């Protein structure tokens, strides 16, 4: 406690409304930095600015990759190129906001909890799963199967502790659950295995939701909906 | 295609 | 290879690609980039670099806004630490959007607007009013004699396309439109003078009507899109005139 | 409220 951490999570709040996520990212990256833990507030502040840092980065990378596709069937080869290299310009970006999330998740976030902070180690691994998720959407080859992994081992890891020290409404749990499942149908390309996650893990969640503080029903069926959504979508063909 | 997180 | 990828063709295609990305900085140098090579520019070109550079300073812009916002409420509640901070943050966003401003200002003054022959009275028109609305976004945030000159500079450019607009230009013609929507918001938001605004939103939306009879119906989609918002000026600048 | 100057997206 020898730089003023208030002032950084106050720039972080500023930066948030200002919709300015590289700031905003900054700050949060400094207030992590310090090394003490962070509160439930903190951590969403630097989850959501790191979300959307990277987040313009996939958008803008589909974009170009579709572009791509539709451009190497016409057969010009300037045109190629460019897209190419640019493309690649993008990954290149975003690969490195993925690292420099997953550095301060390894260094700093996930090191730091202690064996019985369960919420915080796993909302952490989640995201570590999540950032190795988003290099493997971008990855090919070799490099894609690491990462791949790497993504497997933090959303595994995530649901072991989840499923014993947290119950099936949490918030959090559910959101592993979507992602996990998520991972599965994109990145592993197991859709049976998706759904039987989503669909397991939607379950147990309505089974424990009758006695649901008001405060919590609606931060639970919010998620619980998006599981569904994805199910709906999923067993359909 | 699928829906992950809304943060 | 890697995006050295310098010649005309390719510069605009990234910028065409940067723009669908979203990637708006990017855009922007391109299109600099391609401004540079001092050679005229197609209608889409121009429109590329007015997209770019458009977006790039409204990103600052809306930001700038939110927080001159949350400064207002701070400052009432007097706390120095947070005072300090906000200013400083809103100054680091004003100089970033200046920086903006003279980039694209200098390109017009110095390639853009230089290049024109006495009879490109479109080309000149559209670039006039990009240089009222960049010195009019400069007074925005600009105050005391700073503020003063901007607002000078603005004025003489927005003068300057409608006269040139008003004999070589129909009434109808996007351009014209967007200048009379534009210098009419110079007027009511930096001049503060709602009398004129209107008028010339007024004079702007009635000519067009007038020639609206035998518009093809290609450019009829593109006035009217532009003529609707003058109309939503106009009746939100006089639902608050002396009561 | 405000005015709207040109658009374009």
């Amino acid at each position: 406690g020898l730089v003023d951490r208030e002032q950084l999570v106050q720039k972080a709040r500023l930066a948030e409304q200002a919709e300015r996520y590289d700031d905003m990212a900054a700050a949060m990256k400094n207030v992590t930095e310090l090394n003490e833990p962070l509160s439930n507030e903190e951590r969403n502040l630097l989850s959501v600015a790191y979300k959307n840092v990277v987040g313009a980065r996939r958008s803008s990378w589909r974009v170009i990759s579709s572009i791509e596709q539709k451009t190497s069937a016409d057969g010009n080869e300037k045109k190629i190129e460019m897209v190419r290299a640019y493309r690649e310009k993008i990954e290149k970006e975003l690969e490195a906001v993925c690292q420099d999330v997953l550095s301060l998740l390894d260094n700093y976030l996930i090191k730091n909890c202690s064996e019985t902070q369960y919420e915080s180690k796993v909302f952490y691994l989640k995201m570590k799963g999540d950032y190795y998720r988003y290099l493997a959407e971008v990855a090919t080859g070799e490099k894609r199967a690491t990462v791949v992994e790497s993504s497997e081992k933090a959303y595994s890891e995530a649901h072991e502790i989840s499923k014993e020290h947290m119950q099936p409404t949490h918030p959090i749990r559910l959101g592993l659950a979507l992602n996990y499942s998520v991972f599965y149908y994109e990145i592993q390309n197991a859709p049976e295995q998706a759904c039987h996650l989503a669909k397991t893990a939607f379950d147990d969640a309505i089974a424990e939701l009758d006695t649901l503080n008001e405060d919590s029903y609606k931060d639970s069926t919010l998620i619980m909906q998006l599981l569904r959504d994805n199910l709906t979508l999923w067993t359909s063909d | 295609r699928a829906v992950s997180e809304l943060d």
